């Protein structure tokens, strides 16, 4: 029947006098036959699916580094019983189920999981079926495409074809200026403009846009539910989602006096301009485009204490006194992400 | 000469298809992927430059393979002042992406397309790409 | 339903409306054009009996015409004349300007050409439009192409070239690398075949190494074909997912590989037209394929001619000698190009 | 110290696994493909020779896109004589093939691999590569 708490502590003696440290080998050869649970009187019958029990979780929280074992001269009719043994045993690459009872190969596809560099039928009444080992190698080896070696025997190389996909992505950078030029003139027309757009009376970035200037606004797709985006729901632009063109022409603001009117609208804003992320796509002497990626917290209403990430793309005409005049302008909008909010601000 | 509309009109179409041509030839067909950038372009990719086709090439031939799926998507046409007798278009985008071996992650992308006019026939190039991961500190 | 001698008219009519220098075709008020009511013919375009007449005209005498004129003649319906892409395909220009067309739909039978301008100025279709964007686009829809619409000029329109390559290299005929492989495989080939040809195989036995294997493959297609023969001692591994099978096929020793050789029909090959590529040359190791062609002289199989794919792996032998340790014979039936360059 | 009928065998497993990897890559993704060829093997593509795993990767960008559809096998274990202390096996097969802009054709085609043995792990690269089309002549 099952086995007393107290058996248990010393099977697990038993292990541990036949596990080998140098070798990670655990032997279970015949287990019921050791001398000392024989002394205690103990009875452990392996093919048993309580004892197995017992002996897997053994060795899952005492060995877990094991890389061998042998099972043989148990008597197991049935393999399902240790298919746990992929869990418990990972690192497992070698494994000896020589003398047994079992007469069918099918018992391997609940230990196919795990995988073995060598392992050991030999002495099953299973191996005497097969009529050339070409069809045992073969059935084997559906079971376990990477082992080495069979019943003391090296085998026919494995078959693996490697195409070699790649997997690494490139090193991500914070922020590319190019020239350090661009980097004082865009960050101090940074300053300069989210200065004047969080002040509160945004007027002021009539001098910053071109006169034909085109602004627009965009949120990612909600699946309204009175959200926190719910404020900039209303001028949202999708082209994907939205096919009408007379919206798609509004929705758009084409000359600098619409589009500050609607900027002001906007609720009010503060920025952590320190922590923004620049980057430069592209410069030319005709033109300047870059995109700044950072958060904002607002500051009017109720929805004020929500903190919301935008990411925003500017294109630029160079004008006088070395300042720079934008000539679109694309806001996106999301609330921030957790990691974004817990280093929101410092 | 032309209305102001016509351009507001033509920019949505030409990013609608372009999306199409450029995420799908990324996901099929990344060696392709290169040829529509002309060679002036710059790629900033998470901060990363890149200049010129080969580079360009290299650099995506280096990536690992993507099913990008696209969430959102915006467009805008360019004053003519910033590029003169020239038509170009500015597009932005974001969405999901799944690359080999990498876990899914969002992203936003911004693309400057500049028409190029041949004796022959009329083809757009990519004048800039800037894309950047929505979470790319961790 | 015009007598010939008024399509002669007609003809002539046409012949001079139209402008040799710039190819263009006017047939601006055919109904009210001085000759034709002076002849007392009446030719009436929106009607499609004389649609078809003149447009089979246009196909008959001049094919080369890039440009035409149809404006003022009061057409309701554009199918009647859909069959325009097949009678004027060059034709890169259109004018529908004056007419009665109600709306754009009409157009989508008229897509398949290809025009760089376009006129639809003066016609019904062009009221219900707010904006000449969504003009612009609902003609563009149809034809992605043009430049130009109702004489002013559009913006580029918007195409993207993946540029995909299309274009094959050029096929080269034989590759032997370096000069001595070309004369020690031929000569090996020279001789190798002057024996297989003989109709006693045995002397080849000291080409193969000893425990060399040979295979024979052919076409996957059923009873009667010239392959039949063949077809039994056939090996497809994809199609034969036996293994136990597999392996009778092969004949792994020298003895089973020419005592199966000999199995196979006499043969007489064309050494002169082969074409040898070289896979692979290592110190161990030479492989080359040989394609050709060869005729059968007894049997079903007689009088036939075969088309062939062989290749051999060889071992060095002594005095430039070649063993062989690997041989495949795919055989197939001989392309009528290849029939008939088949000898000399 | 292993049977024949075994390498046989083997052979037949390489030769089914094989044409899966190579042609399917081949159709989908043809920039990993030149990573099966080794640095030393060569490729006869209709009688021109291609040597070096650049000159492949490069050879392989200029082909037009694919859709092999293979028609028929065939697969030996290769003489060790000939490759001593490894293990290698000769393929052949015969298809037709659709290039883009091309109208399709048969062809056949061979290959030699030898499996490589590294401690980490053991997998198998192609040392040659042969192809012609049926009708090379047009």
């Amino acid at each position: 029947n099952e086995l007393k708490p107290e058996q248990v502590e010393q099977l697990k003696l038993i292990m541990s006098k036949r596990y080998d440290g140098s070798q990670q080998a655990l032997d279970l050869k015949g287990l019921r036959s050791d001398p000392d649970l024989v002394a205690q009187n103990i009875d452990v019958v392996l093919n048993r699916r309580s004892c197995m029990a017992a002996t897997l979780r053994i060795i899952e929280e005492n060995i877990p580094e094991l890389l061998s074992l042998n099972l043989s001269n148990n008597r197991l009719y049935r393999l399902d019983d240790m298919s746990s043994i992929v869990q418990k045993a990972p690192n497992l690459k070698i494994l000896n189920l020589s003398g047994n009872e079992l007469k069918s190969e099918r018992e391997l596809d609940k230990i196919k999981g795990l995988k073995l560099e060598e392992l050991w039928l030999d002495g099953n009444s299973l191996c005497d079926t097969f009529r050339d080992q070409s069809t045992y190698i073969s059935a084997i080896r559906e079971r376990f495409p990477k082992l080495l070696r069979l019943d003391g025997h090296e085998l026919p190389p494995p078959i693996a074809f490697d195409v070699e996909a790649p997997t690494t992505l490139p090193p991500c950078k914070g922020s590319y200026f190019g020239t350090e030029n661009l980097k004082s003139l865009v960050l101090h027309f940074l300053q300069q403009y989210y200065a004047i757009y969080d002040s509160g009376d945004r007027q002021g970035l009539l001098d910053a846009y071109h006169d034909g200037a085109c602004c627009s606004l965009s949120i990612p797709f909600i699946p309204p539910a009175r959200s926190s985006l719910a404020e900039y729901f209303k001028d949202s632009r999708n082209v994907k989602k939205l096919k009408d063109p007379t919206l798609r022409f509004r929705l758009l603001k084409h000359t600098r006096l619409n589009v500050v009117a609607f900027l002001n609208e906007l609720p009010k804003t503060q920025h952590d301009v320190n922590s923004f992320v620049v980057d430069i796509s592209a410069q030319t002497s005709t033109l300047l485009c870059f995109s700044v990626n950072g958060v904002f917290k607002e500051v009017d209403g109720k929805s004020r204490d929500s903190l919301r990430a935008f990411t925003r793309t500017f294109i630029a005409v160079p004008a006088s006194n070395s300042g720079l005049c934008i000539v679109n302008d694309e806001l996106f909008v999301r609330n921030a992400s957790s990691e974004e909010i817990q280093r929101a601000f410092a | 000469s032309v209305d102001f509309k016509t351009y507001v009109d033509q920019a949505c179409r030409a990013a609608e298809e372009f999306v199409n041509v450029y995420y799908t030839t990324m996901d099929k067909r990344r060696r392709l992927l290169s040829r529509l950038y002309m060679g002036t372009a710059t790629l900033v990719w998470n901060g990363n430059a890149v200049s010129g086709q080969e580079s360009l090439s290299e650099f995506f031939e280096m990536l690992p393979s993507s099913e990008f799926q696209i969430s959102v998507v915006d467009c805008q046409p360019v004053h003519d002042e910033a590029t003169p007798s020239q038509t170009t278009v500015l597009v932005v985008i974001c969405g999901s992406v799944k690359f080999e071996g990498n876990k899914q992650r969002d992203f936003n992308q911004n693309f400057i397309l500049t028409a190029q006019a041949s004796p022959s026939n009329t083809v757009w190039k990519i004048a800039s790409d800037c894309f950047r991961f929505q979470d790319w500190a961790s």
